[PDB]
RNA sequence: GGUUUGGCACCUCGAUGUCGGCUCGUCGCAUCCUGGGGCUGAAGAAGGUCCCAAGGGUUGGGCUGUUCGCCCAUUAAAGCG
RNA sequence: CUACGCAAUGGUCGUCAGCGUAGGGUUAGGCGGGACCUAAGGUGAAGCCGAAAGGCGUAGCCGAAGGGCAGCCGGUUAAUAUUCCGGCCCUUCCCGCAGGUGCGAUGGGGGGACGCUCUAGGCUAGGGGGACCGGAGCCAUGGACGAGCCCGGCCAGAAGCGCAGGGUGGGAGGUAGGCAAAUCCGCCUCCCAACAAGCUCUGCGUGGUGGGGAAGCCCGUACGGGUGACAACCCCCCGAAGCCAGGGAGCCAAGAAAAGCCUCUAAGCACAACCUGCGGGAACCCGUACCGCAAACCGACACAGGUGGGCGGGUGCAAGAGCACUCAGGCGCGCGGGAGAACCCUCGCCAAGGAACUCUGCAAGUUGGCCCCGUAACUUCGGGAGAAGGGGUGCUCCCUGGGGUGAUGAGCCCCGGGGAGCCGCAGUGAACAGGCUCUGGCGACUGUUUACCAAAAACACAGCUCUCUGCGAACUCGUAAGAGGAGGUAUAGGGAGCGACGCUUGCCCGGUGCCGGAAGGUCAAGGGGAGGGGUGCAAGCCCCGAACCGAAGCCCCGGUGAACGGCGGCCGUAACUAUAACGGUCCUAAGGUAGCGAAAUUCCUUGUCGGGUAAGUUCCGACCUGCACGAAAAGCGUAACGACCGGAGCGCUGUCUCGGCGAGGGACCCGGUGAAAUUGAACUGGCCGUGAAGAUGCGGCCUACCCGUGGCAGGACGAAAAGACCCCGUGGA
RNA sequence: CUGGCCAGGGUGAAGCUGGGGUGAGACCCAGUGGAGGCCCGAACCGGUGGGGGAUGCAAACCCCUCGGAUGAGCUGGGGCU
RNA sequence: UGGAGCCAUGGGGGAAUCUGGGCGGACCACCGCCUAAGGCUAAGUACUCCGGGUGACCGAUAGCGCACCAGUACCGUGAGGG
RNA sequence: CGCGGGGUGGAGCAGCCUGGUAGCUCGUCGGGCUCAUAACCCGAAGGUCGUCGGUUCAAAUCCGGCCCCCGCAACCA
RNA sequence: AGCCUACGGGCAGGCGCCGAGGGUAGGGCCCGUGACUGGGGCGAAGUCGUAACAAGGUAGCUGUACCGGAAGGUGCGGCUGGA
RNA sequence: GUGAAAUGCGCAGAUACCGGGAGGAACGCCGAUGGCGAAGGCAGCCACCUGGUCCACCCGUGACGCUGAGGCGCGAAAGCGUG
């Protein structure tokens, strides 16, 4: 729903927060799976390779299960839905009858106590996972694999989801969140339903910090720097680029397509 | 106000120390120059 | 005449601080007052013009960085360099 | 620390010292490190990469103010003490004895283990009282033998006790999981038990007992030593930010790891082995002086600077770590003595006036705390608000309402209400302590910045749009391996511009860019070889070489503006006149829309009108011939915010008319120590003039005894810096 | 990466609890509560204006004044570019 | 880059064993030289930390930076300066 | 004042470089259509090519001199 | 401290509350006036077009919305007071 | 495509025809001077939740009624905000 605030301070006149009823019943993670020291640092061996990162609340990493074919046929009860600082979506902690516990990216609709499972056999109901091929054309699904047995990599951001368009050989056709039509292998798993916490796009950070809490440092505009620093830099008293929108590295930034032309990965897309 | 020199034994050993000089080929050469020159200390004196 | 704008490029570029104000002046007279005087289209009072004469005087504000101007209120006068 | 010393070091002196010579002095199983653990990171078996050097890198290893681990109170030294000593209390190992039990890992599980803010109940630290307890003493100077004044009335302490809390359900079955090996975890099922008890673990009180124990007086160089009493060692009250701790509640930004430690079983081995007792033994290495907001550290100096953590008492003031005075403790800043000039600094006061000062109220003043009335436009309903503008404030006595602790009653603390009355010029009587308002520009806002001349209207910012990116993503770093991105996946990540919010953001794809176009035009190597050449007696061996087939790119076709960008000229025309709704024509890719407008933009210009002033190149409101606004290098607004820049008032002033007096630190005189830049040499006057055209130094004339001290700054084209401007150099960046 | 620090006041958001209100609601009152790049202000961080200093106490300092002060906060130690 | 052979070789193609194969400055033909794709090999040559011998070499601002307790004092985080 | 573009029927543009040819739209005059005016239709007239000179056989046209118009530039102190 | 008294007391006098009014400050309502500006009404002469009344020569009209020298055009829906 | 045209689209293979696919909006015939609702307004079919309304029987309550300033709700199209 998104909580709003009376303006008892500026910045808090526009600030909106998530509706945390969803999570409830469980705030502290599963000391079992989850607990994974996560490494920070906005750069590799020395130098920074992604500007403006750093700072931001400490963060523990919940380890989720991105390949469900691990436990085919073994069902599990959705023990709880909890908060996760490492992704837009929320996570659902589920106990398998097996006795084993895992974290699944919590789909929209999924509820506590509800039972779920993954496999060809599996019933087509929100929360279950099956190779795309055994999923009714049309239904909406998330956490899709690209190549079989390689892990889920498609549609995992809060409220995202892909839809089955049709079949064509060992391949099934998907319309990914971006709107792209890509042929994906039938053997690739996917869990039925859409992601969830779709109100995510509706939060208004509010102040300059907050943006800081999320570990996002200030971003300084090109024109504002000097000729040495950026192509847009320089010029006496405020100015307009000087043609044509570029990045600090020299390449154009308004329109220039970037994906590898001869990439084999094409011949499987169309959008 | 706060000046440049801010003494720290660990810092100094780790930085200009003999063991350190020895790792990098550059450091090795330092020692080589200093020895060849006849310095009494190949490394900063520290205890 | 040497106060303006310039012309020339002679000392000064191993440096001659470049507007305005403030402070402190001092000098010139081509005199703004005050003192003498001749003409007058000078009745008188008040002026005009020129001559002699700096001894001393030569205000306080509004505006603008201003110099300068314009303006308010005075003044014997609110001098120019 | 001590004994001898004073050349030098000490900004003076020096018998002194952080100085010279010499001799002493630092004591640990429990404090801190290491024979424990892991963090970032470092290193690095395997493995990958790289011309060499070398770069990556799983495990492992290293790496700590983090985790883990057994000492509290006193006493002694000239100098060390949780280290030596005394009392009380512990920890590991090794061996032996007894009693227990499937004992047993580098493995499995549990646990360790965690945020921010606000917080409950108990305690403790610490502190204030006391008519009570114990003390040497003291009645001064008018009064007091007084419930007088003065000093002290604690610390540590095993078991056992109590008072507060913290952790935790107990069973019995199955069992596809914990890279099954488990009686342990984990999941299901079901008797029992449950905003508990029991079992445990802390903190606190008590505890056998052991320490400590003043003021004053006597000795006393130093440091302290008897004193002191068989000292007393008790009762209230205030009370933590600390303890019980892993307590509780709320919140979003969602809050280390590993070992110790429990437990489970594996090999193994069960005459092992662990577990609990009880004895007797064993217990290493390194640090320990002294300085430590400073004269011992970083600043060349005994330098007004800089340096992390804890304690930091009392009274008063609304509170407090604030302010004033003050304990304990520590200091008077390593040149002094005089004077009583100008002038400088820091400071106090001022008649009348009250911004007239000035670029500008710069500076200084005014105002200031708390309690009570009472407060406007506007607004995004939070705000504007401490708006403004007022009143109260001390002390005395009477009456009276609640709280906490006690016990419902007493003292002791904590908030109040109502009457009378007293004294000053004055009651937040000293110190801490906003001046206010109106109106513009810019920027929404807190924030950031040029370390050392700029804190801003600049950057950032939430937010808006564009654009790239389907994941071995794009993008960045790297020769590479690899890494970041991200253990993320289009509600995401990169790039760009704009910059809360409100209302909006027009027209032009000619040129440039990017996007789309399986056709054409052009196009390299290469494929192809018509045809030609050089040589050979030759078969041949060599060369050139046209057709034609040949990518991307470019041409070409089309799209695209929150892509780079651009957004007209000249004539005429309506009752006086003006002006031109209208028209003509040339040109363009298309001719600037809304909204603003002499503006952070207006040259002419102090435009012209209004306003405010006695007077207004500024300021505010208008007009619009906008030299040269204009929509996301945004356009026009906007409450709130601002050490931003402008204009006005009121208040109050030494800013000023216009200056006067006073204070202290210097300046001045004496004693001590004693620099510096600069300096061709000097026996170094004025005026006219001359001179490379601005002379102490030439000429003429004038003035002028020799030498200093306090002062002033016109000159010595005074000092400083081989001019930063200007040009030059076939100089540099 | 791991630790530490931020006196004392003030304002009084959401939530709860009770009452009101309606068919049920929304909503409205009190009380409670204790939010915030909130307010005043020490430590701590800073460096606005003025004066002083200018062979300095100081190769950036002193005094007065001023900004922030639960946060995009300040800070010790261990690291990396 | 030249008429550009010879020697080496990153890429592509890719033989022969003396009727074999390289060279004699494009290329042919003659005439002639030599045996590639494995390896070793003193001496004559270079240098001077060290020892000695000389000097129309210095003589303490010279000569090494150092005649002397010098790569020291001191300066710098450090390399380094000295 | 320094560079450069420009004055051609009543208005607004061609023609100038590649000298002998003044073209275009509108307007003005005549005549039709209409009851009448526009509009539309048919037919005409109108230009010292700014000005004084120069080159040539001939100058709007090429060369110079002023006369006006429009647009740039007027920097470092 | 005064004056009278029949020594109880009265008077003058002094203090306090209230108080016409004056003053300071901030609000509320109403009136007048103001560079310039918006729209309105009337116009015997102007300029521009022709929207409507006859299918008024695109049926008109209407709420709303965008645009245009102007009347007005166009979209969405609606009415008949048109066929 | 129009009155006629042109702009535009097309030899880079359009129009016309067949096959497959995606997607959005509206529901032909039935359909009417028809029905439903308080109004606005409501049209493929299916199911669920639900309002109003009419007929018959005279069974029950026993004037419990009508209107309705204010209040409250609904309210075509266009328009506005977030997605
Ligand atoms: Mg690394
Ligand atoms: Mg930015
Ligand atoms: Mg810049
Ligand atoms: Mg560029
Ligand atoms: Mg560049
Ligand atoms: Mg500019
Ligand atoms: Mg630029
Ligand atoms: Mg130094
Ligand atoms: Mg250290
Ligand atoms: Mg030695
Ligand atoms: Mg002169
Ligand atoms: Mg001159
Ligand atoms: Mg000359
Ligand atoms: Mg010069
Ligand atoms: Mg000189
Ligand atoms: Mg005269
Ligand atoms: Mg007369
Ligand atoms: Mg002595
Ligand atoms: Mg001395
Ligand atoms: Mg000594
Ligand atoms: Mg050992
Ligand atoms: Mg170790
Ligand atoms: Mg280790
Ligand atoms: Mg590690
Ligand atoms: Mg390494
Ligand atoms: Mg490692
Ligand atoms: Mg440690
Ligand atoms: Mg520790
Ligand atoms: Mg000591
Ligand atoms: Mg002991
Ligand atoms: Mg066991
Ligand atoms: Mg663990
Ligand atoms: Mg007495
Ligand atoms: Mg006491
Ligand atoms: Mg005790
Ligand atoms: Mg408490
Ligand atoms: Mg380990
Ligand atoms: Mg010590
Ligand atoms: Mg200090
Ligand atoms: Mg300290
Ligand atoms: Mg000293
Ligand atoms: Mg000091
Ligand atoms: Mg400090
Ligand atoms: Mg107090
Ligand atoms: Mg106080
Ligand atoms: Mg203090
Ligand atoms: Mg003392
Ligand atoms: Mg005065
Ligand atoms: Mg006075
Ligand atoms: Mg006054
Ligand atoms: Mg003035
Ligand atoms: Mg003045
Ligand atoms: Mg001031
Ligand atoms: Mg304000
Ligand atoms: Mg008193
Ligand atoms: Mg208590
Ligand atoms: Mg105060
Ligand atoms: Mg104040
Ligand atoms: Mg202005
Ligand atoms: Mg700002
Ligand atoms: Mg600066
Ligand atoms: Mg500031
Ligand atoms: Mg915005
Ligand atoms: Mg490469
Ligand atoms: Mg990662
Ligand atoms: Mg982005
Ligand atoms: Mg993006
Ligand atoms: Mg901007
Ligand atoms: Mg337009
Ligand atoms: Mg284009
Ligand atoms: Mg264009
Ligand atoms: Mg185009
Ligand atoms: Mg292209
Ligand atoms: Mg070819
Ligand atoms: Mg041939
Ligand atoms: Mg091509
Ligand atoms: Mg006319
Ligand atoms: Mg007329
Ligand atoms: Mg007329
Ligand atoms: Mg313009
Ligand atoms: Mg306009
Ligand atoms: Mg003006
Ligand atoms: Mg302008
Ligand atoms: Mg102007
Ligand atoms: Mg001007
Ligand atoms: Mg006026
Ligand atoms: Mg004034
Ligand atoms: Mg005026
Ligand atoms: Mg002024
Ligand atoms: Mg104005
Ligand atoms: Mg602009
Ligand atoms: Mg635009
Ligand atoms: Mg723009
Ligand atoms: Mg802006
Ligand atoms: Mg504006
Ligand atoms: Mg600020
Ligand atoms: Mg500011
Ligand atoms: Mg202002
Ligand atoms: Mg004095
Ligand atoms: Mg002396
Ligand atoms: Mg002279
Ligand atoms: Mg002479
Ligand atoms: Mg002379
Ligand atoms: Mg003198
Ligand atoms: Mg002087
Ligand atoms: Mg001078
Ligand atoms: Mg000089
Ligand atoms: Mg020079
Ligand atoms: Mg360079
Ligand atoms: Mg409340
Ligand atoms: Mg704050
Ligand atoms: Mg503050
Ligand atoms: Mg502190
Ligand atoms: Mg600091
Ligand atoms: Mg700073
Ligand atoms: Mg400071
Ligand atoms: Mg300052
Ligand atoms: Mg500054
Ligand atoms: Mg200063
Ligand atoms: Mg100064
Ligand atoms: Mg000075
Ligand atoms: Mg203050
Ligand atoms: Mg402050
Ligand atoms: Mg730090
Ligand atoms: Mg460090
Ligand atoms: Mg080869
Ligand atoms: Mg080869
Ligand atoms: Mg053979
Ligand atoms: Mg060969
Ligand atoms: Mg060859
Ligand atoms: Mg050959
Ligand atoms: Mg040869
Ligand atoms: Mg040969
Ligand atoms: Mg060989
Ligand atoms: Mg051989
Ligand atoms: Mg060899
Ligand atoms: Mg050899
Ligand atoms: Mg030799
Ligand atoms: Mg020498
Ligand atoms: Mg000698
Ligand atoms: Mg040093
Ligand atoms: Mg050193
Ligand atoms: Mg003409
Ligand atoms: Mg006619
Ligand atoms: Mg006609
Ligand atoms: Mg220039
Ligand atoms: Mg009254
Ligand atoms: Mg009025
Ligand atoms: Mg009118
Ligand atoms: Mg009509
Ligand atoms: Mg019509
Ligand atoms: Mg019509
Ligand atoms: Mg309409
Ligand atoms: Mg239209
Ligand atoms: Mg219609
Ligand atoms: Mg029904
Ligand atoms: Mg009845
Ligand atoms: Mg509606
Ligand atoms: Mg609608
Ligand atoms: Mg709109
Ligand atoms: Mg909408």
């Amino acid at each position: 729903a998104v909580k709003k605030f009376k303006p008892y301070t500026p910045s808090r006149r526009f600030m909106t927060v998530a509706d945390f009823s969803e999570i409830t019943k469980t705030e502290p993670e599963k000391s079992l799976v989850k607990p994974l020291k996560k490494t920070g640092g906005r750069n590799n061996q020395g130098r920074i390779t992604v500007r403006f990162r750093g700072g931001g609340h400490k963060r523990l990493y919940r380890i989720i299960d991105f390949k469900r074919w691990d436990k085919v046929g073994i069902p599990a009860k959705v023990a709880a839905i909890e908060y996760d600082p490492n992704r837009s979506a929320r996570i659902a902690l589920l106990h398998y009858v097996d006795g084993e516990k895992r974290y699944i990216i919590a789909p929209d609709g999924l509820q506590v106590g509800q039972q779920v499972v993954a496999g060809p056999d599996a019933p087509i109901q929100v929360g279950n996972a099956l190779p795309l091929r055994f999923i009714p054309v049309g239904t909406v699904v998330h956490a899709v694999e690209l190549e079989p047995k390689k892990g889920a990599k498609l549609a995992r951001a809060a409220g995202t989801s892909a839809q089955i368009q049709g079949r064509e050989g060992d391949y099934v056709i998907l319309r990914l969140p971006s709107g792209e039509l890509r042929k994906v292998h039938g053997e690739c798993y996917a869990t039925v339903g859409a992601v969830g916490n779709a109100d995510h796009k509706n939060i208004v950070l509010g102040k300059a910090g907050r943006s800081r809490w999320l570990g996002r440092r200030p971003h300084v505009r090109g024109a504002a720097m000097n000729p040495v620093d950026h192509p847009h830099g320089g010029g006496e008293g405020r100015a307009p680029r000087g043609r044509p929108p570029a990045s600090p590295w020299g390449w154009q930034t308004k329109g220039l397509k970037t994906r590898k032309r001869r990439k084999p990965s094409s011949r499987f897309i169309i959008a | 106000m706060k000046r440049t020199w801010q003494p720290n034994r660990r810092k100094r050993a780790k930085t200009h120390g003999f063991r350190a000089r020895m790792r990098t080929p550059g450091g090795r050469k330092v020692l080589k120059r200093r020895r060849q020159k006849g310095r009494w200390r190949l490394t900063p004196a520290v205890r």
